Formats: structure tokens, C-alpha cells, sequence
RNA sequence: CCGGGCACUCUAACGGGACUGCCCGCGAAAGCGGGAGGAAGGAGGGGACGACGUCUGGUCAGCAUGGCCCUUACGGCCUGGGCGACACACGUGCUACAAUGCCCACUACAAAGCGAUGCCACCCGGCAACGGGGAGCUAAUCGCAAAAAGGUGGGCCCAGUUCGGAUUGGGGUCUGCAACCCGACCCCAUGAAGCCGGAAUCGCUAGUAAUCGCGGAUCAGCCAUGCCGCGGUGAAUACG
């Protein structure tokens, strides 16, 4: 976007719990547009959520995100001629988007046979402050900070 | 490799078709062909008298064939003869056995394609080509005519050298849909080459 | 006594018709669940009477077709959203700011020539 | 019952000579049932600009087929009359049947 | 069990585990299964002495199997090398048979891809 | 993977030919340009010359060779 | 996938019925 | 398109196979449009002079 | 389905409708930001449309055409072959490498088109391609027709396999005078590479990408996975 700002889209919230966060989700385990299908993932994991723990599954969803944001990011930088990875902040919707599509991915990594276990293990997992997405988010934070002496190369 | 044919563009609004008759796709071959030989002879023979436009009507074997010329009394003849003559050669093309008929076209100067055809004949002769082209502008201009310009191709003055001589003056807005800019086209057949000439004529608004 | 309603979504009508009853709603002569209850956006249909919390005092009968499953039900959802505002007229400063009578002009976009659907420009390698 | 199908390129012709008929058959028939849409045939044809290769171009045109149904019930003797032979429009095809 | 040659699959589908019998499709076994009056969802472990004698008697003779079917397909292509043929010439140097191009893929009939200089 | 329908096509030319042939003895090398017909069994022991495009090939016919086309045993094109 | 005769989806792409397709 | 290829037109084709269709304006072979037995070219040309009646230009 | 009627849906002609008109803030103005009302606004979305000219761009092989050249052959007819040749290289695509999958059964919604030496309901034979019979349809009224992904149930249980259908053997159908070179399709058997792809590189900002099927032009048939259209489901992201 250069002459705008580029305005982020409202989704439609959620037809179970009311959350926009689900239907993001949704979207993210959605695959060649297939939304019913995707559905179908993520509300059986929620079932596999309970009757594995006690506490409602929108609740250790939104843990799990929360846990899976990464507070600082590195990006690269093209100065003197060299390439350089700086550290900086991250905004809350990238927070948000990386977060999901690392739950996603982190996900479909596991070994597990269908997909609703997939991400009921890996939300559970995560809620709990394990698996891939948070070792993504452990990643990208020692690259950021493991590289303090280019904070100055913010912008 | 651009600018798309103004009347096949105006063929909804402010022009119409030529030939205006329905037929099946059994038949609509045919008759198309047979209009085709019907043109093709008739602008053959008519040349002399200055025709603009041949309008082709069917409704069952019978077609109502009508001939615009500046100059009717060529196509006409001595007493008649001549556009008998004629449709005695349309019905032994076609066995359709019709009929035929002649309208007068005012001030030949404002119908493109009698406008490019005299361009033509002015560039066979071997004529200053831009003062063909400016002199034909300023005769269309010089009676109504809102708009004009005459375009002439390549080989200008027989050069070796292919040119464009633009000469427009007036208002032609192609881009208008009811711009109603009548357009029209000719060959002029030299020892050197081929010089073809396009003639634009803008009237009315809406 | 009767409440009429169009709606329309990504080509497909819905005429919508409501009678006070127990809330049972008939679409096509199938039931609301037989139609659907494998989309799982069917509930949405339904979202207008919750706009105004209703949700027992109409019984709907529905006649869809046009588009899929699921313009169909977006088109269920404007006819009852419709049918309801001709109820009270009332219910539109309820309705409008959900947007529920809102028509959706969202439709597929004509292909063109030159690509593959619309917009997919054909790949090249230029080497 | 008498099934008019007219059959065109033009819709305003049709639609001319179709009102036409109708002010012909009401005066000398019966309660005119009006035209019926019957709706467009339409064909496309798509060709490419340039006589060479230029494939992604393509200007393709089209040609439509309008139809009407005016369908005038109570054939009355009267009402042939005025019609039968009363015309103007010329690119306009005309099918009668019982 | 062993049934048709010296081939036995185990501990799957019985159509399935026919389906490892070199002259024997799906449509084969799921024919030689519907003949034969088996259960094709039971597994080669579950099957009954009696079952696999029975499956063994239609199968052995009713087609022709591994041995005589691998003879016969290499005496057709012999065959047809031996009169002259045109598809004997394409067998005889290795390449496409029935009609495809040769100025590209169908690489799998010339095998691995013999990079030359140019 | 092959056929053509039920009865089987073959040229008329050459067709007569064989059989005149047969008639009185079993003459020379025949000559022919069409090898779109089919060998019949009343062909097994001549010699046809078939026309590859460009020459006539002396294509000798044997017992095993029923069946297929003129051609099959023709070459047209030349590699390596 | 699309590209095995012996399947409907085989059938459906290359347009063609068959024993793996029949017509009700 | 050459003169003798006009030879197309034929009560005696000699089979029904070999009989094609040619566009009759130009005489072209490919690209030849059965509803107006023209080509592409002959089509577009006949097409913007308005020559073919209800032709029209497409859009939507 | 009949009686029955043009309310609704649809169909196709015309017309209305949105112009920063109104409100608030800013501003010299144009206009900008937000809001109300509205089906929709700040170009509502998509086409058609692409200036003086540039590339001595492309095509005399669509046609026209100056010049040059051939005229018992550089013209013309025919049979056959060739344009489908394969040690190799690249471009564009199709199908995949699977469980958000595959298969079987049942079942539910679309738009745009085509159809008389045509589309072919339906009945019978055939595993089938198809054949025989034969109704309707000058076609909003009959046919192509089944839409597919989808839903429901069941099977497969992570293995080059119920993934993937290349290759090849055999047996057939149809078009056509004729399927050897060199057609499509059906059936049995065969079961390849392929476990998400190096350097590098492409498309797309919303009903878009992705994915799913449907039709058409040319065509006797067809190497169409192409091209032009049609609808179904339907994202992610844009700090800058
Ligand atoms: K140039
Ligand atoms: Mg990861
Ligand atoms: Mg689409
Ligand atoms: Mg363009
Ligand atoms: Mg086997
Ligand atoms: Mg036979
Ligand atoms: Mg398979
Ligand atoms: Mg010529
Ligand atoms: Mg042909
Ligand atoms: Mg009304
Ligand atoms: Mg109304
Ligand atoms: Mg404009
Ligand atoms: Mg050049
Ligand atoms: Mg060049
Ligand atoms: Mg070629
Ligand atoms: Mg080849
Ligand atoms: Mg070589
Ligand atoms: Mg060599
Ligand atoms: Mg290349
Ligand atoms: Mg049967
Ligand atoms: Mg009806
Ligand atoms: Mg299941
Ligand atoms: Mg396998
Ligand atoms: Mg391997
Ligand atoms: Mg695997
Ligand atoms: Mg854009
Ligand atoms: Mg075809
Ligand atoms: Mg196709
Ligand atoms: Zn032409």
C-alpha cells in the first residue's frame, strides 16, 4: 500500500463462541476455501479440548495465543552496502497473524492421525507454554535481542 | 495498433446496420454472401456516380436495395435504362427477382466516404498531397461539419519513405459514443504503391 | 397474520414468509436442519430474529433457489431481516446498525481474456 | 388461441410492432393478453484483433436473438380485419400457429 | 495363504491382498471374491482353510497367472520384434510404442535423462 | 490395444492382385503404394513391394505376419 | 487422481462414462 | 490462399471427409466461422462496417 | 399435476435512484475526514474504450499491393510419406507426490450456452465404450443433464499404499474410403518416476488468490491438459 493506508478487515465473528479471533483461525486452517471443512477441525478439537481438561476451550485458545505472540521481531536492513538483521517491535495485528499462522503450522507438524487432534493438541500444548509455535515465538525473540548492537537501525 | 473502427463502434447508438434483416442459422450464410456479391458489383459499376452507402432490407425473397449517390442521374441513364440494366443483372445474380432504389445524398461533402474517395482520386492524379488534404478539411469544414480530418498512409508524394499527413481541424472526439462522426475509406492505386486514405466527419451531439 | 421478505445474495433468492407459530421453520418442505447441519453457517440464516431476540414468535417458510448453500443462506438471512422490518418498522433502527438489511453486491467478477480467471495473469519466465 | 412467436435483432422494432398488433387486436378482438419477454438467445463469437499472432486480445462481439409472445386469445373474426397486412417494421420474423 | 503361485499376502483386505497377485487387478479379485462367495472385508489371517482352498481352486485355473502371464507378455513383444514389425523396432531401441512424441518427455521409456553437450 | 470394427478393411487394389496371382503360380515382387490394407492369409508366401515414401521395400510376408498392416513392416522415416 | 480411467473423478475430467461411471 | 485451392468448392470432392470449409471472402482455411462461412479477419472487418445485421459489440 | 390466478421469483423493454444533496469538523476555494439517511456512496463493482508518437516492432503466409523473379516449371493433378523424426535444452500447462486425503454408496443447491442428415428422454442387449428400438423437441414448455467440491454413512490407517496412473501386453467400440506411420474412447492385466522440489523465478489486494465442476467456438472424429466464457465454496496480507 502506497497511497493508502491500507484499512484491515473486520471479519465476521464467530458463530459459536462470537469471537472474530476463532473465524481468523478458521481462515488460517482454511485450505483452498474450503470454510465448512475447516469448521469442522477446529470445532471437533474444541470437543477434544474438553473431556482433556476442564476448562472451556475458547479460554485455552485465547491463552494459547496470547502465549504464541512474539514481542519483538527481526527484520533485515540494507545499510552501507551489507545486510544487517535488526531488532524491533512488532505491532499487535502482526502479533496476532503470526501467532495464528504458527499455531497452524505448528499444528499440522505434529504427528498425530487427523487433523481436529492436530490442533487440539497443539492449542492444549501451547496454552500450557510448549510445542513448535512456541519455540517459534522463542526463536524469533533470541534473534531479536541476540542482535542488540543494531537497535540503532530501528526506522 | 489502436483506434478500433468508429462505426463498428457506433453500431448501437447513432449508427446503424447496413444490411438490417433477420435470418436462422440455416440461412444467414447465404444471404450475408449474397449481399456481399450484391456490394461487390454495385460498387463496381457506381463508382462513376459517387456512391456512399448501399443499404440492404429482406424480408421474404424480396430486397429492398437502396443506393446512396451524390449524383443520381448516372445511376439513373438516359430515360431510365441504366437502373434497369441494373436490376437486370441483380435478379440474374440473384434469383430473387427485387427491386431497387436511388436516394440523392446533399452536399456529398459531408459523407466520408465520398470525402476520402475524391482524396483519392486527387493523390492517383499525382496532386500536392497536403494540399489535398487541407483543401478536402477546409470543404468539409466550410458547410456545417463540426468536425473533420483526412488522414493519408504512407509513400507521400511517391517518397520512399513511408509518412502520416495529419491535417485535422474541428472537433472529433472518437472516444464520444454520441459523437456521430461519419467515417469512411479509400484506396488510391499508384505505380509506387498503395496510399490509403481515412476520412473522419463529426455532427451533432446527442 | 404474514410477513413477506426477498433477500438476495451471490444470485439466489429466498422468499421468506412469516407466520406466527412456535418457531419452526420449513424451507422448501425440508426442515431448517435437513437442508442444512453439515454448513455450519446455517445459524446465521437465523441471526435477525436474535437481533430482535424473538426467536419463538415467528415460524418461517422458505423458499430458496439460485447460487449455492450458502449465498442461500445469506439470502435467508436479508428475507427474514426483511420480512421482519415490514413487521415494525421499529426494528430497523435494531437491524441497521448489524447491517442485516444491508444487500450484499459482492458477485463473481467476469473473466477476461488474456488470463486464466479474471485477474490470474499467465506465467512467464522472460529466460 | 392463436401462438404468435416474433423473432428479431432489434428490440425496439419488436417491441414496436408487437404494441402495434396490440392496438390493432383491441380494437377488433378481445381483452389482449400482452407480450410475454421470451427470453434472449445470445452468440458470441470471439476473434483475435490482428491478423498475426497477438493472441491476448481477442475483441469479441456478440449477436442477440429477442423473441415475443403476444399470444392474442379469442381469435374473433373482426379482429383480422386490421390485421394480416399492416407493417412497418422490415428485420422482424413472424411465426403463426393454431 | 499361498494361493496361485508362490505369493502369499497376510493381515489385510482379502481383495487387497489378491490385489498382490501379479495377474490379479482389483476387478479380478473383487471377481474371483463375489465367484468364491468371500467375505472380501475379512482379513487374510481370518480366512478359513476351506476359503482358501476354494480361492485357490478358482484363481490357480481360471486365468493366466506370474509365470505363464510374464512368459506370454515377453513372447507378444518377442513376437512382434522377430516379424519386423514397426512396435518391435520401438521395443528394439527402446521407446515410445503407442504413438506418443519423442522430442520431449516420455522420458520413463528411454530411462534416466542423458545430458549431451549443445 | 488395437482394432478397427468388425468386417476388416482391405484395399481392393491389391486385393484381386494376390489372387490373380494365386490363380496361375506365384509370381514376382508386387508393387504398392497402398499400406493401409490389411495382410489377409491368401497373401502368406509372396513378396510385396510396399512404398515407404520414398522407395519400394521388398517386404517378403510370412505365417506369423497376418493380420497387421503393409506398412508396420515399411518404414518411413530414416535415424542414425 | 483425474488422471486414472478406472476412477469417477478419472471419468469426470476426461469427460466419459463408463464401468466406473455409469449413468444411473 | 491460393486460386487453385479454391478449387475447395467442389460437388465432387471425391469423399465427404475431404471436403473442408474455406472462408468465401479471402479464401482462408483456418479460423473459418461455420455461422458466416467467413475467417476471423473477414468476420471483424465485415463486423465494424456494420455489414452483418444485429452484430454487436460485447461488453459486461 | 389439474382447476386457477399475475402477489412473489424469473424473464426483457422503459424508468426511477447518488449529486459531497444533508449534518459536524477543517479549508481561501477545490476538496478532505467522519456521520446520518439509503440497497449503494465519496470512481459502488466490472467491461467496452487506450492521445501526438515511439519500437525502420509484426504480418506481402488472411487479403490488398509497387518492384523483382518462375512459366512445358518456383504453375497444376494424384498416390504415399512428412509437418508426430530424438543424444539433448528451454517456455507454457496438466496430473500428482496424499488422512484438511483416497474410495464406495446414498443424497442437496448454479449460471452461461448448444441442439433437425441435430440434441437424443426412455426401453432392451452389453461389465462397459456402444448398438438396436424409439418418445419429444422449428425448442423459458423437449434434450444435452450428471453439476463437482458439499452433506450423510461405510471402507482404507500412514505403507510408495485402496497415494500416484506413466509404460506396456491383450481384448474391443466409434468416427471415417481408410486409424501402420499417426485418432479418441471402453474392458482385463501391467504398475513407473514421484515423500512438496537447487540456484533462480511467477501470479494475485476481495469475491481477488486458491480450489471445484459446467459450456462453447473450430470439428466426421480427435491427441483440448489449449483457448474463450460460466457459476459453486471462498482466504491471507499491505508497517511502510
Ligand atoms: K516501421
Ligand atoms: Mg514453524
Ligand atoms: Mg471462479
Ligand atoms: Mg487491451
Ligand atoms: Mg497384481
Ligand atoms: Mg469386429
Ligand atoms: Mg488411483
Ligand atoms: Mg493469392
Ligand atoms: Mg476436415
Ligand atoms: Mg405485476
Ligand atoms: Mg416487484
Ligand atoms: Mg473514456
Ligand atoms: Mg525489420
Ligand atoms: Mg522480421
Ligand atoms: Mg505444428
Ligand atoms: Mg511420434
Ligand atoms: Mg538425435
Ligand atoms: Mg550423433
Ligand atoms: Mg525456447
Ligand atoms: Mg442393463
Ligand atoms: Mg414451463
Ligand atoms: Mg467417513
Ligand atoms: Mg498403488
Ligand atoms: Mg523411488
Ligand atoms: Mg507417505
Ligand atoms: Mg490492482
Ligand atoms: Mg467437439
Ligand atoms: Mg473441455
Ligand atoms: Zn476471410
Amino acid at each position: 500500500a502506497r497511497r493508502r493506508r491500507a484499512e484491515v478487515r473486520q471479519l465476521q465473528p464467530d458463530l459459536v463462541y462470537g469471537d472474530v479471533l476463532v473465524t481468523a483461525f478458521i481462515n488460517k486452517i482454511m485450505r483452498d476455501g474450503k470454510k465448512n471443512l475447516a469448521a469442522r477441525i477446529f470445532y471437533d478439537a474444541c470437543k477434544i479440548i474438553q473431556e482433556k481438561t476442564g476448562q472451556e476451550p475458547l479460554k485455552v485458545f485465547k491463552q494459547a495465543v496470547e502465549n504464541v505472540k512474539p514481542r519483538m521481531e527481526v527484520r533485515s536492513r540494507r545499510v552501507g552496502g551489507a545486510n544487517y538483521q535488526v531488532p524491533m517491535e512488532v505491532s499487535p495485528r502482526r502479533q496476532q497473524s503470526l501467532a495464528l499462522r504458527w499455531l497452524v503450522q505448528a499444528a499440522n507438524q505434529r504427528p498425530e492421525r487427523r487433523a481436529a487432534v492436530r490442533i487440539a493438541h497443539e492449542l492444549m500444548d501451547a496454552a500450557e507454554g510448549k510445542g513448535g509455535a512456541v519455540k517459534k515465538k522463542e526463536d524469533v525473540e533470541r534473534m531479536a535481542e541476540a542482535n542488540r548492537a543494531y537497535a540503532h537501525y530501528r526506522w | 495498433g489502436n483506434k478500433i473502427h468508429p462505426i463498428g463502434f457506433r453500431l448501437g447508438i447513432t449508427r446503424d446496420w447496413e444490411s438490417r434483416w433477420y435470418a436462422g442459422k440455416k440461412q444467414y450464410r447465404h444471404l450475408l454472401l449474397e449481399d456481399q456479391r450484391i456490394r461487390g458489383l454495385l460498387e463496381k459499376e457506381l463508382y462513376s456516380a459517387g456512391l456512399a452507402r448501399v443499404d440492404i432490407e429482406r424480408a421474404a425473397d424480396n430486397v429492398a436495395v437502396t443506393v446512396h449517390v451524390a449524383k443520381p442521374g448516372v445511376v439513373i441513364g438516359r430515360g431510365g435504362e441504366r437502373i434497369r440494366v441494373l436490376r437486370e443483372e441483380l435478379a440474374k445474380l440473384t434469383g430473387k427477382n427485387v427491386a431497387l432504389n436511388v436516394q440523392e445524398v446533399q452536399n456529398p461533402n459531408l459523407s466520408a466516404p465520398l470525402v476520402a474517395q475524391r482524396v483519392a482520386e486527387q493523390i492517383e492524379r499525382r496532386f500536392a498531397v497536403r494540399r489535398a488534404i487541407k483543401q478536402a478539411v477546409q470543404r468539409v469544414m466550410e458547410s456545417g461539419a463540426k468536425g473533420a480530418k483526412v488522414i493519408v498512409s504512407g509513400r507521400i508524394g511517391g517518397a520512399e519513405q513511408a509518412r502520416t499527413e495529419w491535417a485535422a481541424q474541428g472537433r472529433v472526439p472518437l472516444h464520444t459514443l454520441r459523437a456521430n462522426i461519419d467515417y469512411g475509406f479509400a484506396l488510391a492505386r499508384t505505380t509506387y504503391g498503395v496510399l490509403g486514405v481515412k476520412a473522419y466527419i463529426f455532427l451533432g451531439e446527442v | 397474520e404474514q410477513y413477506y421478505g426477498t433477500g438476495r445474495r451471490k444470485e439466489a433468492v429466498a422468499r421468506v414468509f412469516l407466520r406466527p407459530g412456535n418457531g419452526k421453520v420449513t424451507v422448501n418442505g425440508q426442515d431448517f436442519n435437513e437442508y442444512f447441519q453439515g454448513l455450519v453457517r446455517a445459524v446465521a440464516a437465523l441471526e435477525p430474529l436474535r437481533a430482535v431476540d424473538a426467536l419463538g414468535h415467528f415460524d418461517a417458510y422458505i423458499t430458496v433457489r439460485g447460487g449455492g448453500k450458502s449465498g442461500q443462506i445469506d439470502a435467508i438471512k436479508l428475507g427474514i431481516a426483511r420480512a421482519l422490518v415490514q413487521y415494525n418498522p421499529d426494528y430497523r433502527a435494531k437491524l441497521k446498525p448489524l447491517g442485516f438489511l444491508t444487500r450484499d453486491a459482492r458477485v463473481v467478477e467476469r473473466k477476461k481474456y488474456g488470463k486464466h480467471k479474471a485477474r490470474r495473469a499467465p506465467q512467464y519466465s522472460k529466460r | 388461441k392463436i401462438r404468435i412467436k416474433l423473432r428479431g435483432f432489434d428490440h425496439k422494432t419488436l417491441d414496436a410492432s408487437a404494441q402495434k398488433i396490440v392496438e390493432a387486436a383491441r380494437r377488433s378482438g378481445a381483452q389482449v393478453s400482452g407480450p410475454i419477454p421470451l427470453p434472449t438467445r445470445v452468440r458470441r463469437f470471439t476473434v483475435i484483433r490482428g491478423p498475426f499472432k497477438h493472441k491476448d486480445s481477442r475483441e469479441h462481439f456478440e449477436l442477440r436473438t429477442h423473441n415475443r409472445l403476444v399470444d392474442i386469445i379469442n381469435p374473433n373474426r373482426k379482429t383480422i380485419e386490421q390485421l394480416m397486412t399492416l407493417d412497418l417494421p422490415t428485420g422482424v420474423e413472424i411465426e403463426i400457429k393454431t | 495363504a499361498r494361493i496361485a503361485g508362490v505369493e502369499i499376502p497376510r493381515n489385510k483386505r482379502v481383495d487387497v491382498a489378491l490385489t498382490y497377485i501379479y495377474g490379479i487387478g482389483k476387478a479380478r479379485a473383487k471377481e474371483a471374491l463375489e465367484k468364491t462367495g468371500i467375505n472380501p472385508a475379512t482379513r487374510v489371517k481370518d480366512l478359513t482353510e476351506a476359503e482358501v482352498v476354494r480361492l485357490r481352486e478358482y484363481v490357480e485355473n481360471t486365468w493366466k497367472l506370474e509365470g505363464e502371464l510374464r512368459a506370454e507378455v515377453a513372447a507378444n513383444i518377442k513376437r512382434l520384434m522377430d516379424i519386423g514389425c514397426y512396435r518391435g523396432l520401438r521395443h528394439r531401441r527402446g521407446l515410445p510404442v503407442r504413438g506418443q512424441r519423442t522430442r520431449t518427455n516420455a522420458r520413463t521409456r528411454k530411462g534416466p535423462r542423458k545430458t549431451v553437450a549443445g | 490395444p488395437r482394432s478397427l470394427k468388425k468386417g476388416v478393411f482391405v484395399d481392393d487394389h491389391l486385393l484381386e492382385k494376390v489372387l490373380e496371382l494365386n490363380a496361375k503360380g506365384e509370381k514376382r515382387l508386387i508393387k504398392t503404394w497402398s499400406r493401409r490394407s490389411t495382410i489377409v492369409p491368401e497373401m502368406v508366401g509372396h513378396t510385396i513391394a510396399v512404398y515407404n515414401g520414398k522407395q519400394h521395400v521388398p517386404v517378403y510376408i510370412t505365417e506369423n505376419m497376418v493380420g497387421h498392416k503393409l506398412g508396420e513392416f515399411a518404414p518411413t522415416r530414416t535415424y542414425r | 487422481g483425474k488422471g486414472d480411467r478406472r476412477t469417477r473423478r478419472g471419468k469426470i475430467w476426461r469427460g466419459t462414462y463408463g464401468k466406473y461411471r455409469p449413468r444411473k | 490462399a491460393r486460386k487453385a485451392l479454391i478449387e475447395k468448392a467442389k460437388r465432387t470432392p471425391k469423399f465427404k471427409v475431404r471436403a473442408y470449409t474455406r472462408c468465401v471472402r479471402c479464401g482462408r482455411a483456418r479460423s473459418v466461422y461455420r455461422f458466416f462461412g467467413l475467417c476471423r479477419i473477414c468476420l471483424r472487418e465485415l463486423a465494424h462496417k456494420g455489414q452483418l445485421p444485429g452484430v454487436r459489440k460485447a461488453s459486461w
